[PDB]
Parts: C-alpha cells; sequence; structure tokens
C-alpha cells in the first residue's frame, strides 16, 4: 500500500539509503537508494524508492541522515515502515 | 535537489 511494513530478520542488511532532513535529496524523507542482490533487504521485499518511515516504532519521516542510519543500525525482532509512492 | 547527495549502505 501507500505505506507498508517489512519484517527484516535482524541478526548486514544489504541496502543503501539516501536523504534526510538536512540532506534531503531525490530517490523529503530518507529514501532507499540501492538494494544488494542477495542482501537480506532484497529477500525481504524492500524496494528501491521506498521512503523509510520508521524503524521498530521510531519515526524517521523527519530525521537526520545519520539519525536514520543509526535507527536502522540499532533496531534491537525488526520491523521497517516504508512509503511506496 | 539541493546538493550534497549523501548515501549510506547498511
Amino acid at each position: 500500500g501507500s505505506v507498508e511494513e517489512i519484517r527484516l530478520p535482524r541478526a548486514p542488511l544489504g541496502l543503501s539509503i539516501v536523504g534526510g532532513s538536512d540532506h534531503s535529496s531525490h530517490p523529503p524523507g530518507v529514501f532507499i537508494s540501492k538494494v544488494l542482490p542477495r542482501g537480506l533487504a532484497a529477500r525481504s521485499g524492500l524496494r528501491v524508492g521506498d521512503r523509510i518511515l520508521a524503524v521498530n516504532g521510531q519515526d524517521v519521516r523527519d530525521a537526520t541522515h545519520q539519525e536514520a542510519v543509526s535507527a536502522l543500525l540499532r533496531p534491537c525482532e525488526l520491523s521497517l515502515l516504508v512509503r511506496r509512492d | 535537489t539541493s546538493r550534497q547527495a549523501t548515501e549510506s549502505t547498511v
């Protein structure tokens, strides 16, 4: 849907992100730029152009590039909300 | 868009 949930088996993620509140760029959120071929992210259905919305409940819809990078890097069971537009 | 396109692979 316009917004979806992806259950990554956290335990490397095989994905690349671009954007942020200060470095907002085109694929004003933090957007998925690349996804490795065999990476966990690709197996889990995460698509290029998806704007990451939240990481295990922590919203990134308006978060610094590094703030989002740290969110995806410390989810502590993992769930990522995305915006497919 | 703006400039300084930063990308981070996780």
